[PDB]
């Protein structure tokens, strides 16, 4: 799935509580990750806040494939 | 958008706010190549000063997917530009942008300096 | 149609061409203020040689570790390199033959160690392993005697154990404006 | 008389040209040197070194380790810090020189970086997304 | 408005005596400003002459500006 | 195409080689426009195996040899996955990216890259 431009423009209010919380981070990492992804072919030159933020990124970048046919609870 | 139909002050205003906002986005490729570091206080006074602003542009909403209690603000334009160039000037450049965060007034950015 | 962003792209590399002219007559400024630079530290060095050889024809009665090589067991290397790269493989083809001839002297079952200068190496060469002595940073493009003189001393001092017995520097030869080789030569044990 | 005495730091000379009169405090002693003197080779002292000119007035130069040489008509002053002063006081300059250096540095690093490296990641944004539209005969 | 490409295909014999007669210098400083666009960032690698070349176009440039409704002598 | 039926290495390998490739095509661009050498030493190590993995495919085959005259080959699929895996294993950063073209199993790789 294309995250960057893929939305529902109903929003959580269908989605529980706990997930509609936890949402937030998530969606601003990636909304990180993809901002300062303009200068990633080089992570050689920024500062390290910057490759936190990175590093965070991709990790939910993973964790984010799944097999067909699984349910996940 | 005219310095006649809103005033030369307010016109003249909303020009300095937008220069600051596209200084900072011109500065934006600096600040994620080099960092925050190397660039100079010139022009980061700037950043804090484009940062506060966006903050700033926080009006809680009467209606607003309730986060603030759905407040409405409709400030009066003079305590407006009055902020917008105090901020601007740099008077309040030396308070976090939280502070002009999900508030309205100068009245309401200080009280939330008090508190934050 | 949807040319617009094309239109787009065409300006934004445009003004890109004229930012890389712009950027290379100044680097050219640059380089004839170094290549300059070159000459006039010369007689200072002339001179001393100079007094250097009449003292030594005139005394010698001893060659000091300083002008004739011990028997070497881990060699030293003083690698420049800079902070900035968009300088094609230069300070790359140094690495290479830097490389390349340690891997030739290892085959001597002798150690290697090392003196960083610029980012580049710095990079490079934590990457590579080894033995590092020194690692220097943030030359500027007008550096300071100061600035090297504890990098240099380190080795001085490494050689004064006797450990290091033969001190390379690791630099990029000026062949003319255009041409550029990198170089490698020991400089302690003093050639005639 | 006169002899050519020059002064030099590493980096470039600092002075050059005939001197009468040279006042030093050599690896040993205070000399006095006109031209004609014997060859001789003393380490410098940390101070600054003062000499006579040919108008009759009196240069002073600073060093900071070095050494110096004297020919019966040339005296070259190979200096480590060989700066043109009266005191031991270019503290506020030295620092001024460093702070230039450390400047250009940094203009160096921006202007490499901010023009380039920024044009670099633009210049390449979406070239082959016009690549696979060109095929398209519609 | 660009004058690098806009233009009257008459030239100045539809001008005036002096204006005819003057506005050639600026037209070639504006020229020469266009030409030395690119080093505006960094002024500290020039020669001298450059650089005046530099500010004189950026002062005309400067003068160039004018409001709304100011008809001109 | 299916993990169940291709078994678990034929999925895995091919899918990890499609990777490969695509970072290779993704970064074709830069490498146009910048220099080779001014990249990270893992991305050009990437690129290389890759163009390997290009020249591993480029095989003979029995007609062909009408247009080329060299014979044409028939490679076992064991070959063809032994091969792919080892290259991806990097067991062969050593060697000249001739050694791969216009050939058919690894062994032939072998051959042709001592011989080189």
């Amino acid at each position: 799935v294309n995250a960057g431009i893929s939305v529902s423009r109903v929003g959580g209010s269908a989605q529980t509580k706990i997930i509609k919380k936890l949402s937030g981070g998530i969606r601003t990492a990636l909304a990180q990750y993809r901002e300062l992804a303009a200068f990633a072919q080089f992570a050689s030159d920024l500062d390290e806040a910057t490759r936190k933020q990175l590093e965070h990124g991709q990790r939910v970048t993973e964790l984010m494939k799944q097999k067909q046919y699984a349910p996940y609870s | 958008l005219d310095p006649l139909v809103v005033g030369q002050e307010h016109y003249e205003i909303a020009r300095a706010v937008q220069n600051v906002l596209q200084r900072y986005k011109e500065l934006k490729d600096i600040i994620a190549i080099l960092g925050m570091d190397e660039l100079a206080e010139e022009d980061k006074l700037v950043v804090y000063r484009a940062r506060k602003i966006q903050r700033f542009f926080s009006q809680p909403f009467h209606v607003a997917e309730v986060f603030t209690g759905a407040p409405g603000k409709l400030v009066p334009l003079k305590e407006t530009i009055r902020g917008f160039k105090g901020l601007l000037a740099g008077e309040y450049d030396h308070i976090p942008e939280q502070a002009f965060y999900m508030v309205g007034g100068i009245d309401e950015v200080i009280a939330k300096a008090e508190k934050l | 149609a949807n040319l617009k962003e094309i239109r787009a792209k065409v300006a934004s590399i445009k003004s890109t061409q004229k930012i890389t002219r712009a950027m290379q007559m100044v680097a050219a400024s640059k380089m004839r203020r170094a290549q300059e630079r070159m000459a006039q530290g010369r007689p200072y060095a002339d001179n001393m040689r100079r007094v250097i050889a009449h003292l030594v024809q005139a005394n010698p009665e001893y060659k000091h570790r300083y002008m004739v090589d011990r028997p070497v067991k881990r060699v030293g290397y003083i690698i420049v390199s800079s902070d900035r790269g968009l300088a094609g493989g230069l300070n790359i083809n140094l690495f290479k033959k830097v490389v390349q001839h340690v891997k030739a002297q290892q085959e001597q079952s002798i150690e290697v160690q090392f003196a960083l200068i610029g980012q580049k190496a710095v990079s490079f060469f934590k990457n590579y392993g080894g033995k590092v002595l020194g690692a220097t940073t943030q030359i500027g493009d007008a550096p300071s005697l100061e600035q090297l003189t504890g990098s240099v001393q380190v080795m001085l001092d490494a050689f004064d154990k006797g450990e290091l017995d033969r001190i390379y520097l690791v630099s990029n030869g000026f062949v003319n404006a255009m041409t550029q080789k990198p170089k490698v030569e020991q400089l302690v044990p003093l050639a005639p | 008389a006169t002899m050519q005495c020059d002064v030099v730091s590493v980096k470039e000379s600092i002075y050059s040209g005939a001197v009468t009169m040279l006042i030093a405090k050599g690896a040993g002693g205070e000399l006095g040197i006109l031209p004609g003197h014997a060859p001789l080779v003393t380490l410098l002292q940390p101070g600054p070194i003062r000499v006579l000119l040919e108008n009759g007035t009196e240069e002073i130069v600073y060093v900071s380790g070095g050494v110096l040489e004297v020919q019966p008509h040339v005296v070259t002053v190979l200096a480590d810090t060989a700066i043109r002063a009266d005191n031991l006081d270019e503290a506020a300059i030295l620092e001024a020189r460093k702070n230039a250096e450390q400047l250009l540095a940094n203009q160096k690093s921006d202007l490499d970086s901010a023009a380039a490296l920024a044009a670099l990641a633009e210049t390449a944004a979406q070239l082959e997304t016009i690549r696979k539209i060109k095929n398209r005969a519609q």
